[PDB]
């Protein structure tokens, strides 16, 4: 049982890292999404002047 | 004229119900990624416990 | 000024910024809700199994 | 313990009979927002008019 756990927490480790990175990922995306919708708006104005 | 100069945007009807498109799927695609950070999360938590 | 009232924003800098940092405050107070919300849902998780 | 279980339960399922209305109320709040920063937008507009 003490060499299933240690892998168990392994793996748990592996899988915690890989999804912060996620997580740093969809941060940036985040502020990524906010300048297009800031975009989306510009060329509206654009459009009707 | 001078303010469509200022503003700079090329701002093509094409372009901008693409633009809009673009954006607005990247939006929703974004809220997904980060639903499923948060899901796998919680999994590692419950392994961890 | 037809346009304006058309619009009928009533384009008042002080309005301005008032109005735009009470809708980034919600913005945020509705994100710290949605993470309360997760914390809480782990909770269920945790407590269930 | 076949008492306390239930009891245990039954008292997550209240929790999370609370955290699904949490959650249903955030994301129309999060629609909400959105339309409140549209409107910042249209006040951003109307400032140079």
């Amino acid at each position: 049982s003490h060499k299933q756990l240690a892998t168990e927490q392994y793996r748990h480790v592996e899988m915690a890292r890989e999804l912060a990175e996620q997580s740093g990922a969809s941060s940036d995306l985040e502020t990524d999404h906010q300048a297009a919708s800031d975009h989306l708006n510009l060329v509206q104005t654009a459009m009707r002047q | 004229l001078q303010e469509m100069k200022d503003i700079g945007v090329q701002a093509d009807a094409n372009a901008e119900m693409r633009a809009r498109e673009r954006r607005d799927r990247l939006h929703e695609a974004l809220s997904v990624n980060r639903s499923r950070v948060n899901q796998l999360e919680k999994q590692i938590a419950f392994c961890e416990a």
